């Protein structure tokens, strides 16, 4: 038998899921045939409409205290739940009742975790975090938009094999993937030091692999494991290292509030 | 007449409903809804334009990199910039590479099980399935022996009782033609698959820095450095991998994807006269290779009345007869401003009321061209470019017809094609023609680099007064994509994406005019309404992308 | 009658001359030589003990980690150090994985090519070919469409008229005896054995910090930080990894590699009776699981005169019996000192004054075993685990004697282990081994970090004065190897390799009696003097490492 | 027609030859099929002894002028060039006869060109570079023991592809792949910023990848891109990655020469 898991989306836009589709340690296909068992995925699930929602309450009843509720997206609140509607009912509803019995709760992505970029700017429909909504749980928080899907799948292998979740920080964050800030762990930091800076793309700094805080970099700000685990597992890939700046993606305050160029605080 | 609802709708993005009224065992009538708004448009108002595209290429994560594209296209539009050819080479590869991937994934992960019965693979004969593959593929993983690993695995999932995302599936319903064999082949595809649109996101990771969600744009370019001697940029050692990774997918699309579309069709023939949406198709060209935003790979055109011999040809994203159609209306959508409004003058009001079969019943928008409902996504680009006589198209279809013929002795006529079969095979054509581009692409980069050109970025300037418009259009793996930026005073006061899902799945219009799913769904069958399958099979044919059509 | 040279033998690690007597067309007498020497046990002297793994490491690219691990071993035996439990199973990981990639590319990219004909290869069916495998082999990539793409490959490099590493190879020669089926499977085999090595060595690079060359050993443990919720060093996301790589590995080994190793002797079943190199044979235990540089999860041992019943157990790296044995001669070597030396007393004061059949003609030492010659690799590492009747291996190999079975109607007796072939059989035997050291040890990583060790290192303290002797010992792709240091006044005094091709390369010894190779030779057919085929299969079937034997 | 390349080991471990089979772009396979046509190799050569001396004297001759010529290992002089003999002649004499009619010459790893660890301490052999061995001829380096092997394949490429060598530095290095101090692009660098440095392995400091300086790290002091291109294509793997110092293998004077815990000079 394998641990159960159900996921439920949201204000997502499904990039959460997809990086599932990057991973290979283990791979999607390993995830959900020998990992775990998903017991509910709206975007992979063979049933749909009453069948698929007979599913999710089966589960929550057969493995009540047992699953792990994974969920991507912002939780809209304002006008009573109306902006995102599942079977007729306000997914914070959906959201409420599958927490009551879940062994653990993972907040995946930067909507869930801290509200994201659709809790951005006025924020039209109240978006939240998953733990404002659940503030008599422990919501476990993976920022990033999306994280690398290992920093997700690592934490659920722990929780599997050695019982309990990772270790996290005051944010609720895995330290293994967000113990400290990029910056402080950059491959381009003896270019800071030296103040060699691109202050331009395609100029000539920028095309010797310089830092980029001049161009905005984010990465004084930002907690992540972006510039060691990088993505996609090909080696040498993550945004700094193709020539952009971090954005600050993982980290509230940051990512989608301020502006690419802008510049970020040092400490 | 019954009523029924279909939500969740699953194996899509996002959150879909659909409901039929069916009479005597036939839908008479649907309704289409999108069920969540984030106001994706509203939160990018009042910022840079520099900043729109990270924001916005979170409209979607299936669709990753389009609405990038498209918004850092629409900035440029409004300032007049004319992107570096480099920086062409490298978002058409990132593009070509990404839609490469979502297209494998919707035909196996979120179509295949409309159409594959898993339980009846069990009773498969590995032999006998490999056996009938010979002359039909040249895919070196057909064999006996991965049939029968495929099988095992099935079976032990099975044997768990935690069938998870295969539970309570579709098995034994009576719209399930395809034999044990061909079932398990199917299941055996859907896993290779699955290593396929790894490569292809591979090459797209290389450029972009990530995916999901790239990070190498800019208005006015690229983030890439281009340096063939250079230590941390793109070098030519990067360049290297980056094709060894698009020469890893042909095999796929070619042998399996193309032939198992073939198949498909060969055994629901019936399915190729059904699910006609539209009347009117449109698509965008994509792919410019110039230094001023256009001599496009792929063409582009305007469809009307499915006549092909008098279609339009579009050949300019600044094509002004294309700019002036486009409207959208929110009469039976959750906004308050109803009349059809141009997207540099639109709104996006929210105006939630509940669900009313005659009122207000979804938060997609209702878009026209020049008054009228179209169909867009692969149907449309293939019909565009069949229209157009593009020999690759038609080579490549006519493929996809003789392994059809060979099943069926029958060919397939052009008016089969306004089907929902067919919008899956102009998504198959897609894809292969896509790794045609790829190389194209790739051999344009490195002879470019070779010739000593190096430039990646133009460095823009905003006028920090003045009112301006732009628009970025792009042909996405769902079809035609547009964003619309006005900038006053050196922000953007309006911010308009008119998506591919938008046009599709929008609900009745202002003048009560059925959108293409909704018009899709009238005829079907459905043998079971408890258990509406062929429902499903006809809307997932569109490839529906509900936080596109929404945002 | 006649003289002839082999110089260079190709498809070995480094430089290898043969030289054999003919007489009647059976070969009469051989030399081995190693024509290449540079000095490393020289190189290293005089230094720190701590710094001598990197160093001698590369002693070869090859055998890669075996030098850096028995040094380390060496080094903690002179100054009584144990071991931590978790370096233990790095080390057995990295060991284990790296004998997997060492013998798979030794049966494929060294040796198949004395057995394999690829012209032969392009007269073949590809279906007949696939069909030969049925109830053979499970593995999936065995098709005929999977043969013919690589028949093409090889059609299309005939067709260029360079055929590079292929040209002048012995292609219709009488001793190439495979059909044309068996010679396409052969090299799609190749190709493949290509893939699951990279895989091998992916498991290697990410506990060592790359490969070819690893770089996480100490005197004391191992360098990789255990924390799992750490960023940036061994934790559990990158254990998974590590895991993603291990499990890639079985299907090859157990699918392919062992069924062809029983197919060639199917039919070459010749190769059973000659090639037999000695009577006498060694190996040390490995993998040690405790936390006091034993509990070894393969067995070790002496075996004289091909006597299993009586041969002698090595349970410990400190076995005297097996310490004190040990000598190397430099009779008929080109080194000053010629009486047999202990190693700890060793010199290598060269001495080179050419080739002289009956005088010094090799850069290898002679060793001997309480002066008696003995074959060091997997035939021996085998014949001592059954004499241990060591179960595991017992049904390893009686799985490859029940595919030679249902092949030929005939059995395989130990008899017939002693040659060239039940050299070839031992090798694959350890490869298959291997995968469940894999398996168990990184269970046993995982199992000992959840108990909170993370304990990876105990640094050493070395005396300043007195006089230490440590050796250490290890199971090498090749054989036992030995590295012997001697510390004196804090800095290493002697350094001294004895290597497992060493024992097998070494020129006759001090009482003129010939080592393995040469011995092997003895007997040899040789159908056509000026293309000696027949040697070089016996002489690859030890997997020659001369940079190794000579270091 | 594929072009044409001689590989020629002189003092040589083969790790520099076994690089090549980690590689994935191309892979060995796809090297030797579709890049280069490698007409002479020991480690793979179907032909043997006689046979494949006529295989090189023969492709000297029909591919004068076109072939690259690669050496491993360094080329011992001393005592008539006895030290390594191949079909009864001094290695430097094949070299010598092979660099003669070579479009472009290569050497791989630091043996060939530098003399590394071969004509290390006391020099047993009077080892040096292939650059000594042939004063009047331009020599590409390669340094590393071994180099990630595409810092030799995209050196080869750029030849195949635009015709002349890459750019090269004062050692004849390419630029791409040794145009930096490993020092100066160094992910640790924020922690030597900052003294947070590893004392000793396992300690608390080096559990979290803090920087390996007063380990003995030669980063300092060593041009490379090992902190960047990395190791074997999987993300994550270089030496300090994985918790060891740079030992400077790349580099003369200081890998092969400096104790492990030696400090480099910081610049
Ligand atoms: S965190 Fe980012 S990728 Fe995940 S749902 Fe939110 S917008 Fe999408
Ligand atoms: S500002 Fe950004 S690029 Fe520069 S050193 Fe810091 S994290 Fe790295
Ligand atoms: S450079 Fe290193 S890997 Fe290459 S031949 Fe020399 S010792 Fe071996
Ligand atoms: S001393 Fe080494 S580990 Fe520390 S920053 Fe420099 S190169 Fe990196
Ligand atoms: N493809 C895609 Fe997403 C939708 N619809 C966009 O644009
Ligand atoms: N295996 C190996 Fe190399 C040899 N001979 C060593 O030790
Ligand atoms: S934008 Fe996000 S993905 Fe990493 S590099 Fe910065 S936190
Ligand atoms: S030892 Fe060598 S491999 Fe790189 S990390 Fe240092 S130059
Ligand atoms: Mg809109
Ligand atoms: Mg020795
Ligand atoms: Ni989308
Ligand atoms: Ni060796």
């Amino acid at each position: 038998q394998r641990p159960p898991v159900i996921w439920i989306g949201a204000q997502e836009c499904t990039g959460c899921t997809e990086s599932l589709l990057r991973a290979t340690h283990p791979t999607v296909e390993n995830l959900v045939l020998e990992t775990i068992s998903l017991e509910y995925h709206e975007v992979l699930s063979a049933a749909f409409g009453h069948q698929v929602e007979e599913n999710k309450h089966n589960a929550l009843e057969k493995y009540k205290g047992q699953y792990v509720l994974v969920v991507d997206g912002s939780i809209p609140l304002k006008d009573n739940g109306i902006y995102c509607m599942v079977a007729g009912e306000p997914i914070v509803d959906h959201i409420r009742k599958a927490a009551e019995g879940a062994a653990a709760i993972i907040a995946i992505g930067s909507c869930s975790a801290w509200g994201g970029v659709a809790a951005a700017g006025v924020n039209p429909t109240g978006a939240v975090s998953l733990q404002e909504v659940l503030p008599g749980k422990t919501v476990i928080n993976i920022p990033g938009c999306p994280p690398n899907p290992h920093n997700f799948l690592a934490t659920v292998a722990h929780i599997i094999t050695y019982g309990k979740p990772p270790k996290l920080d005051d944010k609720n964050r895995p330290t293994f993937a967000y113990g400290r800030l990029i910056h402080e762990h950059c491959e381009r930091r003896p270019h800071f030091d030296a103040g060699r800076f691109a202050k331009e793309f395609g100029d000539e700094g920028h095309r010797e692999g310089w830092c980029l805080y001049h161009l905005g970099c984010k990465g004084p700000e930002t907690y992540g494991n972006c510039s060691t685990l990088q993505f996609c597992d090909v080696g040498g890939v993550w945004p700094v290292a193709i020539g952009h700046p971090c954005y600050g993606c993982n980290e509230e305050g940051i990512g989608f509030h301020k502006g690419i160029h802008q510049l970020a605080n040092v400490e | 007449s019954q009523r029924i609802t279909i939500d969740p709708v699953t194996r899509i993005q996002g959150h879909l409903r659909i409901d039929c009224e069916i009479e005597n065992g036939v839908v008479s009538k649907a309704w289409a809804s999108g069920t969540m708004w984030r106001g994706m448009e509203e939160i990018v108002k009042n910022r840079d334009p520099r900043d729109a595209w990270m924001i916005v290429q979170r409209i979607c994560g299936v669709c990753t990199t389009t609405h990038a594209l498209s918004s850092v296209r629409a900035a440029e539009s409004a300032l007049n910039i004319d992107v570096p050819v480099n920086a062409q080479y490298i978002r058409n590869i990132i593009l070509a590479a990404h839609t490469t991937h979502d297209h494998i994934v919707h035909f196996y992960q979120l179509s295949a099980l409309d159409w594959v019965d898993i339980t009846s693979a069990l009773q498969a004969d590995p032999t006998k399935a490999s056996e009938m593959l010979k002359g039909v593929s040249t895919w070196h993983l057909n064999s006996p022996e991965e049939f029968t690993k495929v099988q095992n695995k099935i079976k032990d999932l099975v044997a768990s009782g935690q069938l998870g995302i295969f539970a309570n599936g579709y098995w034994g319903h009576p719209a399930m033609k395809l034999p044990p064999e061909v079932n398990l082949i199917a299941v055996a595809h859907y896993l290779q698959a699955l290593e396929c649109q790894r490569d292809a996101n591979r090459v797209v990771a290389l450029l972009g820095g990530k995916t999901p969600h790239i990070q190498n744009l800019a208005v006015g370019g690229v983030a890439n450095p281009i340096n063939l001697d250079g230590l941390g940029v793109l070098n030519l050692e990067r360049l290297m991998y980056i094709k060894s990774f698009i020469d890893k997918l042909s095999d796929f699309v070619e042998q399996v994807y193309k032939v198992d579309t073939a198949v498909i069709a060969a055994f629901y023939p019936e399915w190729l006269t059904r699910g006609k949406g539209a009347v009117n198709y449109l698509s965008v060209p994509e792919f410019p290779t110039d230094s001023k935003n256009g001599s496009f790979l792929f063409p582009g055109g305007y469809i009307e009345n499915a006549d092909l011999s008098s279609y339009r040809p579009i050949t300019s994203h600044s094509d002004e007869y294309l700019i002036k159609g486009i409207q959208e209306s929110a009469k039976h959508s959750w906004y308050k401003d109803e009349a059809p409004q141009a997207p540099w003058e639109g709104t996006t009001i929210p105006a939630y009321d509940g669900w009313s079969d005659d009122g207000k019943y979804s938060w997609v928008k209702s878009p026209t061209f020049y008054g009228k409902t179209v169909e867009v996504g692969p149907l449309a680009n293939m019909l565009v470019k069949l229209a157009a006589g593009r020999e690759s198209t038609q080579n490549k279809l006519n493929e996809i017809v003789a392994i059809y013929q060979k099943l069926t002795g029958n060919t397939l006529e052009v008016a089969q094609l306004h089907s929902t079969l067919g919008r899956i095979i102009g998504r198959t054509v897609h894809c292969c023609e896509l790794q045609d581009i790829l190389q194209n692409q790739y051999s344009a980069l490195i002879t470019n680099i070779g010739k000593g050109d190096h430039t990646t970025f133009v460095k823009p300037n905003i006028p920090a007064t003045g009112e301006f418009k732009g628009v970025g259009f792009l042909e996405a793996p769902r079809g035609m994509l547009s964003h619309w930026m006005v900038i006053k005073d050196g922000i953007i006061s309006n911010y308009q994406a008119v998506v591919p899902s938008t046009w599709n799945s929008g609900p009745r219009n202002f003048n009560d005019d059925v959108g293409p799913y909704e018009q899709s769904l009238v005829g079907t069958p459905v043998a079971d309404p408890n258990k509406p399958l062929e429902v499903v099979r006809t809307i997932h044919s569109f490839d529906p992308c509900m936080a596109c059509a929404v945002h």
